[PDB]
């Protein structure tokens, strides 16, 4: 029936095109100024934009997708005939949406106190975030970690024991079987031939592809441990798991903050050329013309005129209230901008890489039909702003544009030091990201009673991370509910998928652009055969299944750990010839207050 | 031989308003000399498309009328405006033959036509039961069906108001500016001598 349905998606677009633009503005106007009057717009461009939608499904819902035969149709028609929000009745409805303001409320207002100091009194994360990244003292950030689940997690959790049961019955009335089959169908294909997966696939190519990554894991995981314990003596089991409040963040997501203590060359000076930004006299306006400079020596557009007139590129010159977390934005119509706060250092340089890497990817995918404005899943925007920077950062980069001083010379431990600064990074969160999802799977599932939550949670941290709780909570907690993407609805996922993504991406393209040295190496700046390579995925949108639009740059349909085992096996085979007075793996039996 | 019935293409190409695109104007210029060198050696154009007569020619040549067709488009759009083209606009809004004798002449107009909260001002057709002719117009506001009903003539199921808005705003991007686009078509008949270039000795 295409006569009719391409007809109401050629209106849809003479509707929703400026219908966008104006919630977009809306919100663009309340994060560069934040005031009543703001709040106010956006929160009513945003509800014309969310009823347009609303009415425009409810059309969209006559046109059978099985009649259509035309992909291009069928994928449009698929993004707005999705059900969700409203599948349930009104009182369901409203109480969701109480229960989900509430989460987000708790997390963010969560202030927790010392008893014995109630100066320390704080959220998370202005302050007490400092304690646990930089801290050394066992009982101070015992302190902070467990204020943080009995005062966060244990007021979540009986939000979490409604929420499953209304997101399991939103899921089932959208016909899913439950709420993380809900959110596993962005990585659907279904009807292409060759290129199809099922949305149990994830779970066994996640799954597969952990097993594959663990040893590296280990021998880190070991490396850290063997570090960890001069710093904790009387703490940590030199064949245990680590206590989670050791870790350097309130959950342990990243082991970034461990690096101080890890450190394999200390004697060595790092590649942090804040520096030479600040003697050169850069700015914020030199940092992003660097990174614009980087994106077209590769063949991708330089930066439209509305970026750099409209863009906001630093904070404001006054005492004005403004957030600028760091984002790409796309606001419709062709109007793409930028929003941070740059300040001259290396941490800000490639940030604004992998901003602008998440800008060319939308002006890339711009020419698609609107409902297909879209990255190819989840993980990929990022994956693409990833690249971007891991590229940006190498020494031969930053020696070749002045950053780094023309007698600057590369060694042997610098590279360690490099690889292991980096493998804290992804390495150590890879299975945080696997173990959180797992779980939040069979919950969803209803594999794990809700009297068994907390029971599951830490056996599985014990397993799979090879993290100890400091205390033997009970079942009147739940961790990942303290946990920011739980308390606000987020998948998790994308991460574990985003950085496999990331890696078989820099091969790909490190080959193309014909490197010769080791994968850590890599620059494809300058070097057009790879900018053109991943443009032409860029500019596919939505419009092809991701595991084509894959295929298409790295030669797969389907996710391969190989990529990220090349990079960081430099640094593996130096973690196994260290560690030979060490023990490699972990017990889950030991606990830090066992006794 | 002096000259002073010069034609009037400093109105027309400078003009307060320009018509919707659904709905273009059509100027006839006839009795007068022409003089194309101050549109063709000006820097406010983007857009010389020339399948006929050529910049290097019109300044020595005679037609018997000029018409100056002009009107609104978004940018993206102004690629439609020639011979052999396709798209809602050459398809219906305003199509050119693919014998056509002049030359395309366009500008961006996002200082004097975009609008801070949208210009809406500027239609376009969205729908057609067939396309134009060359150099047709269709001003008909009737509802346009795409099932099997007219449905008396109301917004509905299948049913679509035929003439469309552009949101025009000056932060749009480049394509979703809107643009200013004057056509000289060219013809010949009876008399060559009522438009001519400039005379001498
Ligand atoms: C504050 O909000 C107002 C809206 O009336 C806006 O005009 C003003 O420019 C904003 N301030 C800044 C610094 O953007
Ligand atoms: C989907 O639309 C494209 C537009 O060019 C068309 O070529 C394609 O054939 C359509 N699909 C089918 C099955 O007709
Ligand atoms: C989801 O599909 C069912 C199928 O009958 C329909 O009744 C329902 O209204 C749709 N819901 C939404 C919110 O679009
Ligand atoms: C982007 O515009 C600038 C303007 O100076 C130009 O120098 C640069 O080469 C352009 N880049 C591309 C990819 O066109
Ligand atoms: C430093 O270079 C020397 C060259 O003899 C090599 O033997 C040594 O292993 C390198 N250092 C590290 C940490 O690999
Ligand atoms: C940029 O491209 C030029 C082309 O000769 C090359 O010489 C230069 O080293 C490249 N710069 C970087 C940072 O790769
Ligand atoms: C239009 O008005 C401007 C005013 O500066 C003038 O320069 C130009 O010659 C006029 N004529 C045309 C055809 O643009």
């Amino acid at each position: 029936i295409e006569e009719q349905a391409k007809t109401f998606l050629d209106f849809f677009d003479s509707q929703a095109e400026d219908l966008f633009y104006q919630s977009s503005l809306a919100s663009w106007n309340y994060n560069t100024n934040i005031t009543e009057e703001n709040v106010q717009n956006m929160n009513n461009a945003g509800d014309k934009w969310s009823a347009f939608l609303k009415e425009q499904s409810t059309l969209a819902q006559m046109y059978p997708l099985q009649e259509i035969q035309n992909l291009t149709v069928k994928l449009q028609l698929q993004a707005l005939q999705q059900n969700g929000s409203s599948v349930l009745s009104e009182d369901k409805s409203k109480r969701l949406n109480t229960i989900l303001n509430t989460m987000s409320t708790i997390y963010s207002t969560g202030k927790v106190c010392n008893p014995d100091n109630p100066q320390e009194c704080l959220l998370l994360e202005p302050g007490l975030n400092e304690i646990m990244a930089n801290s050394l003292d066992y009982n101070e950030r015992l302190w902070a970690w467990e204020s943080w689940r009995s005062e966060v997690g244990k007021q979540l959790r009986p939000l979490y024991e409604e929420y499953v049961v209304l997101k399991n019955e939103m899921a089932r009335a959208n016909h899913y079987e439950d709420y993380g089959d809900y959110w596993r169908g962005d990585y659907e294909v279904n009807g292409v031939d060759g290129y199809d997966y099922s949305r149990g696939q994830l779970i066994e190519d996640v799954e597969h592809t952990f097993e594959e990554i663990k040893p590296l894991y280990e021998h880190l995981h070991a490396y850290v441990r063997a570090k960890l314990m001069n710093a904790y003596p009387s703490y940590i089991s030199p064949i245990g798991c680590l206590p989670a409040h050791l870790l350097g963040d309130m959950w342990g997501r990243f082991w970034t903050n461990l690096y101080s203590l890890t450190v394999p060359f200390g004697q060595k000076p790092n590649i942090d050329v804040t520096d030479a930004m600040v003697d050169q006299a850069w700015d914020a306006q030199r940092i992003f013309k660097e990174a614009e400079k980087f994106f077209v020596s590769v063949g991708l557009p330089n930066m439209t005129q509305g970026f750099w007139e409209n863009s906001m590129l630093t904070d404001p010159g006054n005492v004005q209230k403004a957030v600028c977390h760091p984002t790409a934005w796309d606001l419709g119509k062709g109007d793409f901008r930028i929003l941070m706060c740059t300040k001259v250092t290396m941490d800000d340089f490639l940030t604004a890489h992998h901003e602008m890497g998440h800008i060319q990817y939308d002006m890339a995918y711009a020419a698609q039909p609107f409902l297909l404005r879209n990255g190819a899943n989840e993980g990929f925007h990022e994956a693409v702003g990833e690249i971007m920077s891991l590229s940006a950062a190498t020494p031969k980069h930053l020696k070749s544009i002045g950053l780094l001083s023309p007698d600057f010379q590369e060694d042997n431990e610098t590279e360690i030091n490099f690889l292991l600064k980096q493998a804290l990074t992804i390495v150590g969160t890879l299975p945080f990201t696997y173990m959180l999802e797992k779980w939040r799977w069979m919950v969803f599932k209803g594999e794990i009673p809700k009297d068994q939550w907390m029971k599951k949670w830490w056996e599985m941290k014990r397993e799979i991370v090879g993290v100890v709780e400091p205390v033997p909570h009970d079942e009147t907690y739940c961790d990942p509910a303290s946990l920011f993407h739980v308390s606000n609805d987020y998948s998790f996922i994308r991460y574990y998928t985003r950085t496999l993504y990331q890696f078989q991406f820099q091969e790909a393209l490190c080959q193309a652009a014909k490197h010769e040295g080791p994968l850590h190496k890599c620059d494809i700046s300058n070097s057009t055969e790879a900018g053109q390579k991943l443009f032409n995925m860029l500019r596919l949108g939505k419009s092809e299944p991701w595991t084509l639009a894959l295929e298409n740059v790295v030669g797969a349909k389907n996710m391969n750990v190989r990529p990220l085992l090349n990079y960081f096996e430099p640094l593996f085979t130096w973690l196994k010839d260290q560690n030979k007075n060490s023990f490699v793996g972990w017990s889950t039996d030991w606990s830090p207050y066992a006794d | 031989p002096n000259i002073t019935n010069l034609c009037p293409f400093g109105e027309v190409f400078n003009a307060t308003r320009f018509a919707s695109v659904y709905a273009w104007n059509r100027k006839r210029i006839s009795n007068c000399v022409a003089d194309y060198s101050v549109l063709y050696n000006s820097a406010s154009f983007s857009t010389f498309k020339c399948y006929g007569v050529s910049p290097t020619k019109l300044n020595d040549l005679c037609f018997t009328n000029v018409y100056a067709d002009s009107f609104v488009i978004r940018g993206d759009e102004v690629r439609q405006i020639a011979p052999g083209q396709t798209g809602k606009i050459a398809d219906y809004n305003y199509k050119l033959p693919d014998d056509f004798t002049g030359c395309v002449i366009a500008w961006n107009s996002n200082n004097l036509d975009s609008k801070v909260g949208g210009n809406y001002n500027y239609l376009y057709r969205l729908f057609r039961k067939s396309n134009l002719k060359p150099f047709e117009r269709d001003i008909s506001t009737e509802i346009y069906q795409a099932g099997s009903t007219p449905c008396n003539g109301v917004e509905g199921f299948n049913c679509y108001f035929p003439l469309q808005s552009y949101g025009f705003q000056p932060t749009n991007g480049v394509g979703y500016q809107p643009y200013r686009v004057v056509v000289l078509s060219f013809e010949l008949l009876h008399a060559p001598a009522t438009v001519c270039g400039p005379k001498k000795s």
